[PDB]
Parts: C-alpha cells; structure tokens; sequence
C-alpha cells in the first residue's frame, strides 16, 4: 500500500513534468481575464462615429462647440465599453465564486474528513486528499482505494442449516464450487461459515435462493473435547 | 441539464446586408466580435454541461437477455429496440412532454421560402440571423450513455461507480442497500415478493402520471420557453425605429441621400446594438443558471445512480435505496427509489 | 498520409456484465490511485 | 447478552428499568451438568 501511494505520487510528479495543458483550467481563467482587458484597451482605438478616436486631435482641430458634440460620441462609446467589460467581471466573478465555494467544500470533505460521497473526492472510495496550492487556484491530490483482480464465486442470500435461515453479520456468503465462506465484501478474504460470522432469522422456507450447508459452533468442539474429557476420568475412576 | 445553442451574425442582425449600414458599424470597434464569443462561450458550455451529467460510465455496459432480477421488472425504464432511438418506454414518454424550437438538424431553403414562409418565427429567426446549433451529443447517444447508467447499476450495485463493474444478484444488491438504512438484511429476503410488487407498482405510477397530467416537465418547458421568448424579443426589437424615420434599413436608403441617411443609420444601429447587447447578457445570467442545475445533476448522477446516498433529501424523500436516470429534452430525470 | 477525418465519435467501450441470480465478482487485490483535481 | 454490552452499575442512567438478560451459553452449561451428574450417579452402581 505505501509502494503504490509512492509510485502514484511519482507519477502525479512525472506527468506535472510532461504534460503542458494540464493546468488549462486555471490558465483559462488568466487568458480571459486578460483577453477581457486588451479589448477594453483595443475600444479607445474606436471612433464611435467621432472625427478621431484620439481625443487630443479634437481639441487641436475644432473650437468648444464642434468638439463637444464630437467628444460626447467617444464619451458615449467608452462608457458603454466599460459598462460591458464590468457586467461581464460580475458575471465571471459568479463563476470563480461557486468554484472556490466547491474547493472550501473540498477542503473540509475531502482534506479535513473521508468521504462517503461517490466521485467528490476522485474516482474510487476515498481514503484521503492532500491540498497542494496553484496560481489562483488549488490542486486536490485525491487518493483512492481501486479494487483490482476480481474472481468469479457462486453466491447465496442465506445458509440453510438446522432448519434456520443464517445471513451474514458483515460480508457476503460464497463458493468456490465445492466449500461455503463468508467473506467481507471489497476483498476477498474467505472464512469459514459459523455463528460467530452468521446471525439467524426465520426458517428456510422463505428466502428466494437458500442453500444448505453447515454453520459452525466454536462453543461445540470446546465442548466435545470437553465431553471426552469427563469420559477418561469416569473410565479411570473404574478403577477403584 | 442544458439550453439550445444560439450564434448571431451580428452584421446581419444590426445591417441585414446594407454596405453603408457595415461600414458604419465598423466605427464601433469589437463589439460584435465581443457579442459572437459570448454565445460562443455559452455554446461549447451546453456540451460541456451535457459530458457532466451522463458521461459518467467508463463502458457501455448491456443488460444480460435472461432478465431474472428477483422480481423486481425494469422493462419501463431499459432500452425498447423496437424505434430507431432504443430509449425506454418512460424516456418516450418524457421526449413527448417538452415541445422544442429548431434541433439545429438542417433547414433547406425549400423547406423555409414560400407557403411555409408566413405561419413561422424560425424562418423569421434566421432571415434575420440568428441560428441555432445541434448538441455534440444526438439524443440517441444521451440515451446509450443513460442506458449503461442503467444497466450497470442493476447488474452491478455501486461497483461500476469505484472500478470494474463487479456483478451481484439484483435481491443481494438490494439487501445490501437495506443494511445502508439501517435495515438488517432478513427483513429484505423475508419481504422479497412484497418489496419487488410494490416497485414494480410505483414504477407503474410514474408511467401512469406522465401518460395523464400535462405540466410536471415544466422545468423542462420553461428554459425552452424562456429561451424562444429572449429570440422572439430580439426578432420584434427590428420594428422599432429607435428614433430613425423608419425601422426599415432600405426605406432610409430609397429616400435618403448619403449624410441624411447616416444619421438615421445610426440610429438603428445604436438601437440594435443595445438589443443585442441585452439580449447575449440575459442569455449569459440564464446559462450560469442552466450551469448550476447542470452540476447538481453531475451530483445527482454521482451520488444517487452511482451510489447510495446518506444525505436527507437528496435523492427523494425517505430513506435512500437507488435512482435511475432517464433522459429528457435538455435535461435529466431521475427516478428515485426510497424506503419509507 | 496524413489527412482530416470525420467520424461518428464513440461513447466508450461496449460490455455485457456478466449477471447472473446467484453469481458474483469480488476483487482479490487493489490498487491505490492518486489522481488530481485542479479548480479555480 | 450477545444483544447487548455492559457499562457501570445502575445507579447512573436516567430511566434505566429492571429487566432479566439472558445468557445462552447459561443452559448449553446446566444441561452439561445435568450430563455430569448422571454421569456421578450412574458411577455411584458399582
Ligand atoms: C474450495 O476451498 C476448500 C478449502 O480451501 C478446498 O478444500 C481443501 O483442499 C485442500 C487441497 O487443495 C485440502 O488440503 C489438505 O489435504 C490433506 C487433507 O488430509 C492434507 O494432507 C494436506 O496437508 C492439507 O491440509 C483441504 O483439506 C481442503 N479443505 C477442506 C475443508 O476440505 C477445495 O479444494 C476448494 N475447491 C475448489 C473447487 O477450488
Ligand atoms: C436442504 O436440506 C433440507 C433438510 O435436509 C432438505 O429438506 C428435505 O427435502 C426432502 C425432499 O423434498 C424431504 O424428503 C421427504 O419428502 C416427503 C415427506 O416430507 C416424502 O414424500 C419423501 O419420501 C421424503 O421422506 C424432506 O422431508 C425435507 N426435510 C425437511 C426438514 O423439510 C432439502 O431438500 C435440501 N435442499 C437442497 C436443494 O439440497
Ligand atoms: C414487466 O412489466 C411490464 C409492464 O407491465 C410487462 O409488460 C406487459 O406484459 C403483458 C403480458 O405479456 C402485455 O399484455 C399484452 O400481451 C399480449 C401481447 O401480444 C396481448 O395478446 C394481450 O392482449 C396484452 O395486450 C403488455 O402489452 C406488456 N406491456 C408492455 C408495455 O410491454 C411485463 O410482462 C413484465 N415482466 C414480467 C417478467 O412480468
Ligand atoms: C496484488 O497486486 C500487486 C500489484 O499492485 C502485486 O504486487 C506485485 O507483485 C509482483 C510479483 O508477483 C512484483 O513483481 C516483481 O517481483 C520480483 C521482484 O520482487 C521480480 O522477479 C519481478 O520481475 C518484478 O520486479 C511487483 O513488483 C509487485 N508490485 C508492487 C507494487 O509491489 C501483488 O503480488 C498482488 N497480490 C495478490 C495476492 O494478488
Ligand atoms: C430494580 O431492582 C433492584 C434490585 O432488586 C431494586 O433495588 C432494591 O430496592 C429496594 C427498595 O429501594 C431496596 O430494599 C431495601 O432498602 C433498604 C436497604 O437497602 C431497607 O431499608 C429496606 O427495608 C429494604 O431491605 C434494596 O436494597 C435494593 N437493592 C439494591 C441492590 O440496591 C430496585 O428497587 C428495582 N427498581 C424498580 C423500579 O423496580
Ligand atoms: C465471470 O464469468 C463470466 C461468464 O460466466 C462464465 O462462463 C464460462 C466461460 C465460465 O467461466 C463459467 O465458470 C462462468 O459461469 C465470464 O464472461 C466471459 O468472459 C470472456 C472473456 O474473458 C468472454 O469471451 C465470454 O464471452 C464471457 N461470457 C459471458 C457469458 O459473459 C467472465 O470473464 C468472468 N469474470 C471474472 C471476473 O472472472
Ligand atoms: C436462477 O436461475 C436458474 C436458471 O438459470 C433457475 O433454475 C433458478 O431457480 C434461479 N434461482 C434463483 C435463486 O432465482
Ligand atoms: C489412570 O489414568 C491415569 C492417566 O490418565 C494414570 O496416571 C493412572 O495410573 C491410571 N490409574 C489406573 C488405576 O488406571
Ligand atoms: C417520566 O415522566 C413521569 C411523569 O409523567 C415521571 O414520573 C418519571 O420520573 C419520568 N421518567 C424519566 C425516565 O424521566
Ligand atoms: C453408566 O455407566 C456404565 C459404565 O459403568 C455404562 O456402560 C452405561 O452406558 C452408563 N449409562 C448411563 C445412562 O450413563
């Protein structure tokens, strides 16, 4: 477990060392915030119906009534150029608002706690998340458990026994087409079937698919050893 | 999930045609090139929006031909190979509901000019440029991406969600859910032929509401009623003289000379302009709204169809078992099962 | 040899689950992945 | 009490009332000395 989070840090590093575009989405978020403010620099280059853009050649050129009607054009084009590259930084800031609301969540989910939540804190179940800071951004290093080689088995609801329907406590009841375990249910990991694993309900008739099989009391050998136990001494003790 | 993909030619719009009116509209700088990526940016968004949702399985799983479920009967919500779209019965059922405006699938001047040209606004939309764009995504392929969302959930549990799809019996996945209640698992195997009637039965009630009540997608409707109003709106903005002697660009040009006709010109330039402006800011609020409902069904998807939700409220009301999505015009339905 | 090409894209790869009433899959190993996520 | 776990005595809990707990493995033990003492009485005959 610690060799493959080694490895799988080692490969976050090589590929932050390899791929360019891998940041794209927060190079996305510099590219138009800039792309927004050359354009709003590129709207003085505009006449907006005036004689110039350049305001300096109307007031070289014409007297105060012919240049007021002029300058009210580039007035009116220049406001209008700043109430739209406004609405559009309000609009975007919404945008980068409900992204940070998401990573402050991410942070308190994934790197504060463990989450129960599918695909939240990266693909697979979540067993930690590590924080690592970007140019206007966060990086979560998600890790996760993948379960990997998985193996056919016969499968049943219940164990038929002594007339009683026994289910698992936790795990899965299985076959490897000739023995009967319990196994827990995200690793096989097979056990003997006993009451110790087992808890009863009801009798066999009424489960969709019961098999018969033996369950097993620990308490029962513990006992029959014990049974020929008191033999050997009443035997001895014919003795007398 | 989304909204219909619109692109303006803002030239065509503001000067539908008119030279003087195109050599005018160039004093106004990038402005209309301003307004093109905006509803660019608004565009490649819907796809994006629509990738979230249902892109959500690694494979497209396929149901097994013998359907032994324990009981339980998804014939309503699986694939029907008898249509040439393999979505389910309650997916027709839902693409009944929705009434759209334009696909963005080709229209072909014949099918626009003459007889057909008057009793429409969508010829009316694009005589003046405006056009909608079809989706990346065919809604035949938001039903395969929804069918492998079914057919791994109720072949595999919550398996496909973390890695490979592991199968299970359907009545062990379901115990399994009865235990993520607080349920122990005899009370599932005990009830097994009552659990599976009453689902079967329920399923039943959604097919039977959406065959009898007319408005339940009305979050549906309103987005593709919201989105034709804001174009009609734009469309209707052309009558409007905004002070000019006419709204009608060669009217101006037949009785005008060249400087009288500029300042008209201008005039209805100013004015569509500012139409077109407000129209690519109301769109550009709507589509952050579309993005939010967007995300919380990529959520939904995540945390109700690939797992067992512990969230109250999230995944219907009552204790969480499972969903199933279902698709719908420009959107997603999920059909949340609960224990109550 | 190199040209533009137009396709139908791909959804994913297609599998049948191997479903049955009373068989099931359990993972004898797993993996730890770390994967990254970037936001704004 | 394979039901139930033990903690303190009864003097602590508001509301707590008297009740038998059962231990299973209390008869699987009596009747193994019912077993014991058939097994001495019989033993007593020679
Ligand atoms: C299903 O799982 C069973 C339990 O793992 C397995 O049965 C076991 O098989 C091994 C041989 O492969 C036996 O091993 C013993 O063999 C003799 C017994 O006298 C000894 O000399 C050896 O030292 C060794 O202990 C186990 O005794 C046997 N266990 C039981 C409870 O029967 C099955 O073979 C598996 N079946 C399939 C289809 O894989
Ligand atoms: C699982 O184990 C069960 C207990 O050993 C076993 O139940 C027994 O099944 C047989 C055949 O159905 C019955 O045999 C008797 O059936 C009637 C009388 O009941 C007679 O006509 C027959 O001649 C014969 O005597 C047993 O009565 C029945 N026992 C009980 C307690 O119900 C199951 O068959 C086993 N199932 C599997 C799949 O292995
Ligand atoms: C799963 O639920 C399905 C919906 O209730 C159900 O489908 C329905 O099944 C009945 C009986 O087969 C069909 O009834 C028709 O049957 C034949 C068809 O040729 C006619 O002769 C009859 O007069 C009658 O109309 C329904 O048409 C059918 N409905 C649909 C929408 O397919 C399944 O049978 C259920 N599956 C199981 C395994 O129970
Ligand atoms: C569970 O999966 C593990 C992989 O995630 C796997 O570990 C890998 O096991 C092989 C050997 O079976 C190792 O291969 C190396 O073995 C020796 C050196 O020790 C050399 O002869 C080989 O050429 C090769 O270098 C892998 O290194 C090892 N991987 C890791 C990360 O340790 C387990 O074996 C699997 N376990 C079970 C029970 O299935
Ligand atoms: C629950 O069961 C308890 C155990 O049987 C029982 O406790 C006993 O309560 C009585 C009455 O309070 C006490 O009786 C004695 O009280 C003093 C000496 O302690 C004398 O003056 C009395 O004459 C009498 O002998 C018991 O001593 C006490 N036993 C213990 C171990 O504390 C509770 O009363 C029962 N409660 C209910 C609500 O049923
Ligand atoms: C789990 O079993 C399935 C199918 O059931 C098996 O069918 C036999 C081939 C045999 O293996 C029996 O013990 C089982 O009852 C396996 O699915 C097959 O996979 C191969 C590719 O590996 C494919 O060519 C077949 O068409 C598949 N058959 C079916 C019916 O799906 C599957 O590989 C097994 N999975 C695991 C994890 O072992
Ligand atoms: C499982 O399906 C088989 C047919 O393949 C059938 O004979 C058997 O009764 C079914 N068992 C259960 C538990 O449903
Ligand atoms: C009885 O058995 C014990 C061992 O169990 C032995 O030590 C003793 O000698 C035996 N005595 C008789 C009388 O058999
Ligand atoms: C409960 O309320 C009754 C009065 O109705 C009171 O006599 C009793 O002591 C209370 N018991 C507990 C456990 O609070
Ligand atoms: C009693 O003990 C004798 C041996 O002395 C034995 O043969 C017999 O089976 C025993 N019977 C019982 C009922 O214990």
């Amino acid at each position: 477990i610690a060799n493959q989070f080694n490895s799988a840090i080692g490969k976050i590093q090589d590929s932050l060392s390899s791929t360019a575009s891998a940041l794209g989405k927060l190079q996305d978020v510099v590219n138009q915030n800039a792309q927004a403010l050359n354009t709003l620099v590129k709207q003085l280059s505009s006449n907006f119906g005036a004689i110039s853009s350049v305001l300096n050649d109307i007031l070289s050129r014409l007297d105060k009534v012919e240049a007021e009607v002029q300058i009210d054009r580039l007035i009116t084009g220049r406001l209008q150029s700043l109430q739209t590259y406004v609405t559009q930084q309000l609009i975007r800031a919404a945008e980068i608002r409900a992204s940070a609301n998401l990573a402050a969540t991410k942070m308190s989910e994934c790197v504060l706690g463990q989450s129960k939540r599918v695909d939240f804190c990266g693909k697979g179940y979540h067993l930690m998340s590590f924080p690592q800071s970007a140019p206007h951004g966060v990086v979560f290093l998600h890790v996760t458990y993948v379960p990997a080689q998985e193996k056919n088995f016969t499968t049943a609801p219940a164990i038929c026994h002594d007339g009683k329907a026994h289910f698992p406590r936790e795990g899965v009841f299985v076959s490897n087409g000739t023995h009967w375990f319990v196994t827990q249910r995200n690793f096989y990991e097979p056990q003997i079937i006993t009451t110790d694993n087992t808890f009863v309900s009801g009798n066999c008739d009424v489960v969709i698919g019961i098999v018969n099989n033996t369950v097993y009391d620990p308490l029962q050998p513990e006992l029959d050893s014990f049974k020929e136990e008191l033999d050997k001494y009443f035997k001895n003790h014919t003795s007398p | 999930v989304s909204m219909t993909k619109t692109s303006v030619d803002c030239t065509m719009y503001i000067c539908g045609d008119s030279t003087e009116c195109s050599n005018l509209l160039l004093q106004y700088g990038s402005f209309c090139t301003q307004l093109n990526r905006a509803l660019t940016g608004i565009a490649v968004e819907q796809d994006k929006n629509t990738q979230e949702v249902f892109a959500q399985v690694k494979q497209i799983y396929k149901t097994p031909p013998i359907k032994d479920f324990g009981g339980f009967n998804f014939s309503q919500i699986l694939p029907d190979p008898s249509k040439p779209s393999k979505r389910s019965f309650i997916e027709d059922l839902l693409f009944n509901k929705v009434t759209l405006a334009d696909a963005g699938f080709i229209k072909q001047y014949g099918d626009c000019l003459g007889d057909i040209a008057a009793r429409d606004l969508i010829c009316a939309q694009k005589f003046n440029g405006l056009t909608v764009l079809p989706p990346l995504l065919t809604d035949e392929m938001i039903a395969q991406y929804t069918s492998a969302l079914l057919a791994g959930t109720i072949t595999s549990g919550w398996t496909f969600g973390a890695g490979a799809a592991l199968q299970i019996p359907f009545a062990m996945q379901m115990a399994y859910r009865f235990n993520g209640i607080g349920v122990t698992q005899n009370v599932l195997y005990e009830n097994q032929k009552l659990i599976a009637n009453q689902f079967n039965s329920a399923i039943g009630k959604i097919q039977d509401s959406l065959s009898s009540t007319a408005s339940a997608l009305g979050k549906l409707q309103d987005v593709v009623n919201q989105n034709a109003q804001a174009l009609n709106t734009l469309v209707k903005q052309l009558s409007s003289n905004f002070g000019a002697i006419s709204s009608v660009l060669n009217d101006i040009l037949s009785r005008l000379d060249k400087v009288e006709a500029e300042v008209q010109i201008d005039r209805l330039i100013t004015g569509r302009l500012q139409s077109l402006q407000t129209y690519v800011t109301q769109q550009l609020i709507r589509a952050a709204e579309i993005r939010a409902s967007a995300n919380l069904a990529a959520t939904k998807m995540s945390e109700c169809v690939l797992g067992q939700s512990k969230r109250v409220d999230f995944c219907g009301k009552g204790y969480h078992l499972m969903s199933f999505p279902q698709s719908a015009p420009h959107g997603v339905v999920f059909l949340h099962v609960t224990y109550v | 040899s190199q040209s533009i090409i137009a396709y139908t894209m791909s959804l994913g790869a297609e599998n049948s689950v191997a479903y049955s009433n009373n068989s099931i899959a359990i993972p004898t190993n797993f993996t730890i992945s770390v994967t990254t996520e970037i936001l704004p």
